RNA sequence: CCUUCCCGCUGGGGAGGAGGCACUCUGGGGGGACCGCCGGCGAUAAGCCGGAGGAAGGAGCGGGCGACGGUAGGUCAGUAUGCCCCGAAACCCCCGGGCUACACGCGCGCUACAAUGGGCGGGACAAUGGGAUCCGACCCCGAAAGGGGAAGGGAAUCCCCUAAACCCGCCCCCAGUUCGGAUCGCGGGCUGCAACUCGCCCGCGUGAAGCUGGAAUCCCUAGUACCCGCGUGUCAUCAUCGCGCGG
């Protein structure tokens, strides 16, 4: 027994019955290498399907989500190191990390960069020639 | 008895030859044992230029070449030997460097 | 699977034709069936050394060319 | 291999890929015959020796040219399954120990099902997806005519080879079977001489093509 | 019998087995984490790595003797996928090797000659050629043409 | 102690090497060629053993070393090496004939080199060419 | 030959010293291949073909040297040079910007659209060239990029330099996917006087089109093409480029 087809794992976020890290991948603001790093860290097989995962699991999981570092993550592998108004380095998932792009984005509009500008008008930012080939 | 390298260079394998037979021919003179003109690697300066100024039409390369050959000489060092190979003429158009092995 | 095709030795190579110089005009002779012997003049698609063997659907169209 | 044996497999007898012999192996196409190389050959490989010359395929092994063809990277120019394949970095071009134990493993694949020598099957295969007439464009005093024309036994194992790997191919191409399994599927088809077999299927069209052009 | 007697990836894996009991083996904390280069996309998917990995390099240094970090690094090196961009090559991190040879030297299979490198111990090589010799009797179940050896 | 030395060429792979009586062993580069993993490699440096037949290998022992380019010329060149150095040991001419029928480069070497390359798209080669 | 270390089945393997140039290699001088021999075709000639033998077989293979002359072809924006002009500005130097802008059309290419594969871990095998404020082994620090110290090396002595394609095992099993990596966010670094405009690198994260491509068109005849990576030139730092190297 214990078979689920899906599972919810940080919210409603809901995924397959692949293995377990992939599974993980699923969600935004997790590669499979963070998936793996959390994985090792709590002790679960990462080559274990999702179906046969135990609510107890999930939770322990979900908190490592929610503090990675104070679980044995490095600083240097998370989504929001040194952050902008709090020096803690910290990891965002879906809804907040879509929030926080949206943030430095439109602060950077706000002071009126080069980089808030190009972003409002959707044109490259990352040293790009834009003549020849981004065309849209 | 302690050696002497003698590592010489040029551009021209007949005087590169002169020289060594120079040094051969002076050391049968006297009877202080050679030790052959070892031929090392030649040094081939290559240099690959596009021979158009214009920069227009077919791209064609002039491969220009300098070549550089070295031979090696190792002869006991004694002090007349020494004298001699110094009073050696060493035309213009080599180099050469006596070290000593000791 | 082989049908009715008839074996036929190369005797002799003549010129070759082709409008691409593809094809190679030869003289052949028939080794089975009831001919046995009837040289014939084929048009023949690909290489070819005297000796070879090509076999034939028919024996009966003999084209011809200098 | 996953068995130790296979992966290091020791040869003894001169068998071709110290496996499958060539002594039993007998060709009915009297054509094809001399074309045939069918010696003791333990290692098909040879280095490119041939192609200087004019009828060295005729001294080259056949599993051998059937390795060469093997080493495809699909269709560039022409159209099989009416696709481009454009297999460009991912190919076999080049890659001759891959195209070696693609062979291998069909041959072996064939000979766990076939029960028979595979390259017993690779003659027939080829022998029934040779063609023996073709046509062509020639012109008589200026003029055109789509003649048919004979087909020289080298070019008639040219065109066999080919086109039991290009059916491999397309038959591989974008999905679950293996180039491998295509291949065996391929060869024990066209010599069983049935119209799944892209190859016989060619030789069969490009025959009623001609004896329509005459 | 010995190293190059038989093959070197049976030999890897069997000797990591055995290093494993072996206590001054143990995986660093950030072993989890990281991969072993740039060069790499993703990180190791296997728990014991860690071993595997000092094994190949135990293995290394009895084969190329006096040898150190950098070229170990090319070794341990390889290809990247560069994006867009086509291929090149890449050594790996150094701290992975290193803390290797350093449990190694520990353990007494390796030590450091204050120049060229670091070279295996005898106990270091009796170690190896123990497991080599094992391991060609259970292969030599199969080839004896490699009894023979 | 009667040992000989032969020596075998492809392409920038130059193989040494000393063949004396002994039992059957052959290395190349301390392996047994046993276990040299590609089995086209494997197989090339075989096939004058299998050719000439257990009855003098196994009172033959062989070792190759190759230190050039590519596993297959370096099995190339070692095969050239112990064919000759098998040969050069039995005075076997109706061996050398076997060989020669079998695979004259066996014995006489291949020259063939690399075509240097030249200027348009000059990396790629000799004769391949930009697109116009 | 000496010394030493391991397996152990007591058979075999490696390492360092003299040993000597054997083998390889290097580089000077010679030789060798000439349709020379056999046969055939062409005319019996010129010569072509097949074969033998040979390392090499048909100008051996590959390059360099580009005739007289034309092309008002390109280059006075490399130098040289006539005329015209500027000539205290159209001369010289400095700061900053730009040449890097982008609704679009085109050329050449890189990466892909997956299993003739992707990832992870293990296992292998090169050559060409280059090195003084330059290569940098080796040690230590660091997750990486990178940082500190630093042997040797003005070059067959040292370094760049244990390549990738390939192989073995394990996951993935035909789907916008463990394919693809556009884009973008955060952080960490190197070069430089300066990195916003506008550099390169690393890590976490994001996860764009694209599921083989009409008409039409390009390159290529043997160690060639295709595939794989490397070197060097440019270079303070920058290589999807050029010239080259091998697999
Ligand atoms: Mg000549
Ligand atoms: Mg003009
Ligand atoms: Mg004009
Ligand atoms: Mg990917
Ligand atoms: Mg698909
Ligand atoms: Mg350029």
């Amino acid at each position: 027994d214990e078979f689920r087809h899906i599972v919810r794992i940080a919210g409603v976020d809901l995924n397959g019955n692949k293995q377990l890290r992939w599974a993980l991948t699923g969600i935004r603001g997790i590669g499979i290498n963070f998936a793996t790093m959390v994985l090792r860290v709590a002790g679960i097989d990462p080559y274990m399907k999702t179906g046969y995962l135990t609510n107890e699991q999930i939770k322990k999981i979900e908190e490592i989500l929610e503090d990675p570092v104070a679980h044995g993550i490095p600083a240097w592998a998370v989504n929001r190191p040194k952050d902008y108004e709090t020096g803690k380095d910290m990891h965002l998932i879906t809804a907040k990390l879509v929030m926080a792009w949206r943030e430095d984005v439109n602060r950077l509009r706000r002071v009126r960069a080069y980089r808030g500008i190009r972003h409002e008008l959707g044109l490259p930012l990352r040293g790009q020639r834009t003549r020849s080939n981004f065309r849209h | 008895m302690q050696k002497a390298r003698i590592k010489l260079a040029s551009t021209d394998i007949k005087a590169l030859n002169e020289v060594t037979d120079q040094i051969r021919q002076i050391a049968e003179r006297t009877g202080v044992r050679m030790s052959g003109p070892i031929p090392l690697p030649t040094k081939r300066i290559r240099i690959t230029t596009r021979k158009s100024p214009d920069g227009e039409g077919t791209a064609t390369f002039d491969k220009f070449e300098l070549r550089v050959h070295k031979r090696l000489v190792d002869i006991e060092a004694d002090e007349r030997a020494m004298r001699q190979i110094m009073r050696i003429r060493v035309p213009e158009d080599v180099t050469i460097e006596i070290e000593l092995i000791s | 699977m082989s049908d009715e095709g008839y074996p036929a030795e190369v005797i002799e190579i003549v010129a070759r034709t082709g409008v691409t110089g593809g094809v190679t005009q030869v003289k052949v002779r028939i080794l089975e069936g009831r001919d046995k012997g009837r040289v014939i003049r084929r048009n023949v698609k690909g290489p070819v050394r005297v000796g070879d063997i090509v076999i034939l659907r028919e024996t009966e169209r003999e084209a011809r060319e200098i | 291999a996953k068995a130790l044996t296979e992966r290091f497999y020791q040869p003894k007898e001169l068998k071709v890929m110290g496996r499958w012999s060539v002594e039993d192996v007998t060709v009915n196409d009297p054509s094809l015959r001399p074309y045939i190389n069918l010696e003791a050959r333990l290692l098909p490989h040879s280095h490119g020796r041939h192609a200087k010359k004019a009828f060295g395929k005729a001294n080259v092994h056949i599993v051998e040219r059937l390795i060469n063809k093997v080493m495809r990277s699909g269709a560039s120019s022409h159209k099989a399954g009416g696709h481009f394949m454009r297999r460009e970095h991912r190919s076999l071009m080049s890659k001759k120990m891959k195209a070696y134990e693609v062979v291998k493993e069909a041959f072996m694949i064939i000979e766990r099902r076939t029960k028979q020598n595979p390259i017993q099957v690779l003659v027939r295969a080829i022998e029934n997806s040779a063609p023996r007439e073709d046509t062509t464009t020639i012109a008589f005093g200026g003029i055109r005519y789509h003649m048919a024309v004979d087909v020289s036994p080298l070019r008639r194992l040219d065109i066999a080879l080919k086109n039991i790997a290009l059916g491999a191919s397309a038959k591989c191409y974008r999905n679950k079977t293996s180039y491998a399994q295509a291949l065996a599927e391929e060869i024990i088809a066209a010599a069983n001489a049935d119209p799944k077999s892209f190859a016989y299927s060619r030789k069969e069209e490009i025959e009623r093509i001609a004896q329509s052009s005459r | 019998a010995t190293v190059y007697d038989v093959p070197g990836d049976l030999l890897v894996e069997r000797t990591a087995k055995a290093l494993k009991e072996v206590e001054a083996i143990k995986p660093p904390e950030w072993a989890p984490f990281v991969k072993t280069g740039r060069h790499k996309e993703r990180i190791p998917e296997q728990e014991d790595w860690w071993y595997y990995r000092v094994a190949s390099i135990f293995r290394k240094i009895y084969i190329d003797g006096p040898v150190g970090i950098e070229r170990l690094r090319t070794w341990y090196g390889g290809r990247k996928n560069r994006g867009h961009a086509p291929e090149h090559f890449y050594k790996a991190g150094g701290s992975i090797i290193r803390k290797a040879l350093q449990q190694l030297e520990a353990a007494g299979f390796v030590q450091k000659v204050p120049g060229e490198g670091r070279i295996v111990t005898p106990q270091g090589q009796s170690f190896l050629d123990r497991i080599a010799t094992e391991l060609k009797k259970e292969l030599e179940e199969q080839l004896p043409e490699l009894k023979k050896y | 102690m009667k040992v000989i030395q032969t020596a075998g060429k492809r392409k920038t792979a130059i193989a040494r090497a000393t063949i004396r009586e002994g039992k059957g062993r052959v290395r190349i580069n301390h392996r047994p060629v046993e276990i040299i993993e590609p089995e086209i490699a494997r197989f090339t440096i075989m096939e004058p053993l299998v050719l000439a037949g257990e009855e003098i290998v196994k009172g033959v022992d062989i070792d190759v070393k190759v230190e050039g380019g590519g596993f297959m010329g370096q099995a190339e060149a070692a095969r050239v090496a112990i064919a000759r150095a098998l040969v050069e040991w039995t005075n076997d001419m109706n061996l050398k004939e076997k060989f020669m029928k079998y695979d004259r480069t066996m014995l006489v070497g291949d020259s063939r080199r690399t075509e240097p390359h030249k200027p348009n798209r000059s990396t790629k080669g000799p004769r391949a060419k930009r697109q116009k």
